[PDB]
């Protein structure tokens, strides 16, 4: 459950991380739950640049960001309720602080904004994935 | 079948911040995704494609001011049925992830978009914060798109659709309205030419 929940959040970041020159640490590429979230999160990058532009303004990323400013941001995200949408809006999020990170040099960061997401996955989202039909339900939509 | 048959009122309102809507002067070419005829204050527009409104005002609304969008049926006759999707296009998949399947009318690009299924009405709207222009603009854009044909049998059955944008604030109160008429179609501009004949 909470290893569950931590390890799609780095399987997301590794992809990510991964489709460019950045090397981060059985069937598994297909694994149906995890496939649907990337593509998904991949479409949402290019519709909602605006806004994920603007809450990395507002998440001004330095070393010294605490996970408080981060939870600050994505709970901003959330404030009308929880949605299968905005929980990829929340994958795609964390994925863009890391790409950019990496793009200023700052690829220790990564570790932390990987943490950062795993925890208010497991504080904030869990409960209700599980009530929503957990990520089954997910991929009956696929989105 | 609209509750207690209260229809949502459509008379201009500019009110203290000078609102008024705005269009793209986009032409009448059958590669036309989205045009705007002045002269019967009509937009044609293609199913599930961008369809930029421009929100225009003289003195800026203050933050927490919200813009909402709800479609209701121009003939008198019609006037109480709620417009909804067609059975099909509501079953099938094109969710967003944000969008209720029921609702006809999206916002897209705006993470912050909400959905309202009215408890009273049972009316759908469709909400998103008013934000200042952008540096360089004069105006708000909102990109929408219409989930159902004019011609789905079973929703909207070739039945004329307006569309109603208001300026609400935090409470809901109002600021301002207008609205314009709607035909989703194939081929919008050959319809607007058409139309824009006799
Ligand atoms: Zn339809």
């Amino acid at each position: 459950p909470s290893q569950d929940n931590r390890e799609i959040v780095m399987k997301y970041i590794s992809y990510k991380l991964s489709q460019r020159g950045y090397e981060w640490d059985e069937g598994t590429e297909s694994e149906v739950v995890h496939q649907t979230l990337r593509q998904a999160g991949d479409d949402f990058s290019l519709r909602y640049r605006r806004d994920f532009a603007e809450m990395s303004s507002q998440l001004h990323l330095t070393p010294g960001t605490a996970y408080a400013s981060f939870a600050t941001v994505v709970e901003e995200l959330f404030r009308d309720g929880v949605n299968w949408g905005r929980i990829v809006a929340f994958f795609e999020f964390g994925g863009v602080m890391c790409v950019e990170s990496v793009n200023r040099e700052m690829s220790v960061l990564v570790d932390n904004i990987a943490a950062w997401m795993a925890t208010y996955l497991n504080d904030h989202l869990h409960t209700w994935i599980q009530d929503n039909g957990g990520w089954d339900a997910f991929v009956e939509l696929y989105g | 079948g609209s509750g207690g048959s209260s229809v949502p009122s459509q008379k201009t309102y500019q009110g203290s911040y000078g609102f008024r809507l705005g269009f793209l002067h986009s032409g009448t070419a059958k590669s036309v995704t989205c045009t705007y005829s002045p002269a019967l204050n009509k937009m044609f527009c293609q199913l599930a494609k961008t369809c930029p409104v421009q929100l225009w005002v003289d003195s800026t609304p203050p933050p927490g001011t919200r813009v909402r969008a709800m479609a209701i049926y121009k003939q008198s006759q019609h006037m109480t049925e709620v417009v909804r999707r067609c059975p099909h296009h509501e079953r099938c998949s094109d969710s967003d992830g944000l969008a209720p399947p029921q609702h006809l009318i999206r916002v897209e690009g705006n993470l912050r978009v909400e959905y309202l299924d009215d408890r009273n009405t049972f009316r759908h709207s469709v909400v998103v914060p008013y934000e200042p222009p952008e540096v360089g603009s004069d105006c708000t854009t909102i990109h929408y798109n219409y989930m159902c044909n004019s011609s789905c049998m079973g929703g909207m059955n070739r039945r004329p659709i307006l569309t109603i944008i208001t300026l609400e604030d935090s409470s809901g109160n109002l600021l301002g309205r207008n609205s314009f008429e709607v035909r989703v179609c194939a081929c919008p501009g050959r319809d607007r030419r058409t139309e824009e004949e006799n």
